């Protein structure tokens, strides 16, 4: 209880994030002070009680992955431009 | 697919 302190950055497996309805992007981000977009992994979805697409506004997670990626195409499921760089993170929750 | 065709892992 008392190391439940949600990280802002660089990411680790077995930190508390903040995780939250990006709607701009059309995904769940993690909170974050880095200027690179943090998206939660699609598989993670349905153990944090969320769904694709009113959506829940926020959910408190547990990293337990990251990947490093780049878009290649102009239109994409992040919204990004061709050659953005953004992370996906799988999470659980933290309940 | 459509998926690897948006985005790669880098």
């Amino acid at each position: 209880r008392h190391s439940e302190k949600i990280a802002i950055r660089d990411f680790q497996v077995g930190d508390l994030v903040l995780i939250i309805l990006d709607e701009r992007h059309d995904n769940y981000v993690l909170f974050t002070v880095s200027p690179t977009l943090y998206f939660l992994h699609s598989e993670s979805l349905p153990a944090l009680d969320l769904k694709p697409g009113s959506r829940r506004p926020w959910v408190l997670g547990k990293v337990m992955e990251k990947e490093y990626c780049q878009a290649k195409k102009a239109q994409n499921r992040f919204k990004v431009p061709l050659g953005t760089k953004f992370y996906r993170v799988k999470a659980v929750s933290w309940n | 697919s459509g998926t690897s065709s948006e985005f790669e892992v880098v």
